[PDB]
C-alpha cells in the first residue's frame, strides 16, 4: 500500500486496469540524540511505557519514537521493574511523582 | 577430452545468456540490506534510515510481540547466547547435509 507509512488510499479506474494513489507518513528532519535503555532512580529501574529517553545534553526526557516532542520522566509515563544492577546502560536522573506536591499539601 | 553436452548444445544453435546483475552485485545488495537491518531497524525501508543500539531495537521488537520490554535488558546475555547458538547451528547444518 506504498512505500512508507501507509495512511490512506484512493482508487482510479484506467482502461483495462486500475490505479491507486496512496497516501502515506514519511519522516523529515532528523537529528541526534543521546539514549538509554532505563533510569536508575531510587534504587529502582524505570522503562518507558510507550516511548524513549533521549538526552539533549544536560538533561532526560521521554518522547515517543515517530516523532519528536519531549516531555518530563514521571512515574505516570513509566514503569518500575526491579532494581538498576542488571540492566546494562542505566544512567541516573531524577523521576518526577505529580501525587507527591498534592500530597504533601494535604499533609500540612 | 571428448565433446561436451554444453559445446554440442552451442553446436545446435542452442545459446545461454548471463544474467544482468553479476553475483557481486547480488551480493553488495544482500550486505546493504544487512547493514540496513542490523545499524537502523525497520526505519531505513520506510524513509531516512535512523540509528538505534541493537539493544534497543530487539526491546522494540520484543514489545511487537507481546512481551514488555524489561524482559530483554534483565535476560539480554541469555538471548544473546541463544542467537549465537541458533546460527552457529546453521554452518554445521549447511556443512554436511546437500538437502
Ligand atoms: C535541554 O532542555 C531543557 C528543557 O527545555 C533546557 O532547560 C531550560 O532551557 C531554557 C532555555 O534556555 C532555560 O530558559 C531554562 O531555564 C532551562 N531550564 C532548566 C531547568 O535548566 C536545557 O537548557 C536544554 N539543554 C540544551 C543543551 O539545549
Ligand atoms: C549525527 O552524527 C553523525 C556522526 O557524528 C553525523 O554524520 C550526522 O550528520 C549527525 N546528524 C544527523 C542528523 O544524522
Ligand atoms: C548512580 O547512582 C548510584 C547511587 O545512587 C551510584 O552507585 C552509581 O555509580 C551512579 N551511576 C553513575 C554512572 O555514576
Amino acid at each position: 500500500c506504498g512505500k512508507g507509512y501507509h495512511l490512506m488510499s484512493f482508487p482510479q479506474s484506467a482502461p483495462h486496469g486500475v490505479v491507486f494513489l496512496h497516501v502515506t507518513y514519511v519522516p523529515a528532519q532528523e537529528k541526534n540524540f543521546t539514549t538509554a535503555p532505563a533510569i536508575c532512580h531510587d534504587g529502582k529501574a524505570h522503562f518507558p511505557r510507550e516511548g524513549v529517553f533521549v538526552s539533549n545534553g544536560t538533561h532526560w526526557f521521554v518522547t515517543q519514537r515517530n516523532f519528536y516532542e519531549p516531555q518530563i520522566i514521571t512515574t505516570d509515563n513509566t514503569f518500575v521493574s526491579g532494581n538498576c544492577d542488571v540492566v546494562i546502560g542505566i544512567v541516573n536522573n531524577t523521576v518526577y511523582d505529580p501525587l507527591q506536591p498534592e500530597l504533601d499539601s494535604f499533609k500540612e | 577430452a571428448a565433446r561436451d553436452l554444453i559445446c554440442a548444445q552451442k553446436f545446435n544453435g542452442l545459446t545461454v545468456l548471463p544474467p544482468l546483475l553479476t553475483d557481486e552485485m547480488i551480493a553488495q545488495y544482500t550486505s546493504a540490506l544487512l547493514a540496513g537491518t542490523i545499524t537502523s531497524g525497520w526505519t531505513f525501508g520506510a524513509g531516512a534510515a535512523l540509528q538505534i543500539p541493537f539493544a534497543m531495537q530487539m526491546a522494540y521488537r520484543f514489545n511487537g510481540i507481546g512481551v514488555t520490554q524489561n524482559v530483554l535488558y534483565e535476560n539480554q546475555k541469555l538471548i544473546a547466547n541463544q542467537f549465537n547458538s541458533a546460527i552457529g547451528k546453521i554452518q554445521d547444518s549447511l556443512s554436511s547435509t546437500a538437502s
